[PDB]
């Protein structure tokens, strides 16, 4: 029942520093080293440094020298990290985990990552625009655009539409984030029937429906 | 001050053997890297499953083996079985610090390959009355599930405005993405033929507009 505890998310401003945590337990601390790893989703995994729970010796990717810092609390079983001078570039998973340093040389148990979303805005409601296409079955969707924080919740029909649905991931582009979403109904039902999409965003209460009309 | 490099994507089917390597741009791995091979399921799910070239982690099928072969540190499959899905990393040592490869996107046939399903749309009007213009490109139902995005206006491939999505798992065990490319009011109104093209499992497909 070996466990590394992170936070999920961490939301900070610019400019500003965070102490990410990472709580062991179900293991002697002592006995592991700790690693810390960034990964942007869409590259790879960065190392960043690793501590020594007993002596507090740390070592680093000379890239991260200047950026992280390691830190250990043995009594409280945590190893934690801060990151100074954040930007929105610093936005990213960061991960702990352990590495069988006097055994057989493995990061065996990995911790589930805090998000770090580094942003200046302030809760800002989507603004929803139609896709209709231009010329069996046809695609149409939504396009729910530069709204924060995460999430929106999508929906076709007021629920009733729910075969054919995709709703894709959202993108942080420029401090706000911008989704989509997309059903396939026959070619039929539209343009004949009305195609509603309906974008509720709970941080600032918006609930917007928006009827797809071709164009 | 090291690159590893990984192989990109990686198919197999149910029962197969698969070898993964992780190439070092300085020289032969050897053991005294340390090859490391961690698995990353959904979710950002990680788990650890060879260390120091060829120890398994406890809890990891045998079906995973590690070793070096040639100059290079390989992990091998044998029997993958569908739950292999997955991206693996190999992770290097070099006396002071770690690399990590780019990781494999392992496919392991779970279902038919199935071809993806693209649609581009084009800037609505009520965006392109906020100086602004966005094509959207969306794929679906695409099996395995790695795809390559490329747009191009009037001919030219765009390079910049353009992001594409990771892979998201649809229910159906199927893949989808979503590429958007953003404009001006006034880019848009200048340029005069947008394309969407989908690379996947060898075919392309090509969604064009056309303003």
């Amino acid at each position: 029942q070996v466990q590394l505890q992170q936070p999920g998310a961490e939301l900070v401003k610019p400019g500003a520093s965070v102490k990410l945590s990472c709580k062991a337990s179900g293991y002697t601390f002592t006995s592991y080293w700790m690693h810390w790893v960034k990964q942007r989703p869409g590259r790879g995994l960065e190392w960043i440094g690793r501590i020594d729970p007993n002596s507090g010796g740390t070592k680093y990717n000379e890239k991260f020298k200047s950026k992280a810092t390691l830190t250990v609390d043995k009594p409280s079983s945590t190893a934690y990290m801060q990151l100074s001078s954040l930007t929105s570039e610093d936005s990213a998973v960061y991960y702990c985990a352990r590495y069988d340093y006097y055994g057989s040389s493995y990061f065996d148990y990995w911790g589930q990552g805090t998000t770090l979303t580094v942003s200046s805005a302030k809760t800002t409601p989507p603004s929803v625009y139609p896709l209709a296409p231009g010329s069996s079955m046809v695609t149409l969707g939504c396009l729910v655009k530069g709204y924060f924080p995460e999430p929106v919740t999508v929906t076709w029909n007021s629920g009733s539409l729910s075969s054919g649905v995709h709703t894709f991931p959202a993108v942080l582009q420029s401090d706000l984030y911008t989704l989509s979403s997309s059903v396939t109904v026959p070619s039929s039902p539209w343009p004949s029937e009305t195609v509603t999409c309906n974008v509720a965003h709970p941080a600032s209460s918006t609930k917007v429906d928006k009827k797809i009309v071709p164009r | 001050q090291a690159v590893v490099t990984q192989e990109s994507a990686l198919t197999t089917s149910p029962g197969e053997t698969v070898t993964l390597t992780c190439r070092s741009s300085t020289g032969a791995v050897t053991t005294s890297n340390y090859a490391n091979w961690v698995q990353e399921k959904p979710d950002h799910l990680f788990t650890g499953l060879i260390g120091g070239t060829n120890n398994r982690a406890p809890g990891v099928p045998a079906r995973f083996s590690g070793s070096l072969i040639g100059d290079k540190a390989a992990l091998t499959i044998t029997g993958a079985q569908t739950e292999d899905e997955a991206i693996y990393f190999c992770a290097l040592w070099y006396s002071n610090h770690w690399v990590f490869g780019g990781g494999t996107k392992l496919t392991v046939l779970g279902q038919p390959k199935s071809s993806p399903s693209v649609t581009l749309f084009p800037p609505s009007s009520e965006e392109l009355e906020t100086n602004k213009a966005t094509l959207v490109c969306t794929i679906t139902d695409f099996y395995p599930g790695v795809v390559t995005v490329d747009w191009k206006v009037d001919g030219t491939p765009v390079t910049q405005g353009m992001e594409t999505t990771q892979p998201s798992k649809q229910s159906n065990n199927k893949y989808m993405a979503s590429s958007y490319l953003t404009l001006t009011a006034r880019a848009w109104e200048r340029h005069s033929s947008y394309s969407c093209q989908v690379t996947h499992e060898g075919h392309t497909v090509e969604k064009s507009l056309s303003r």
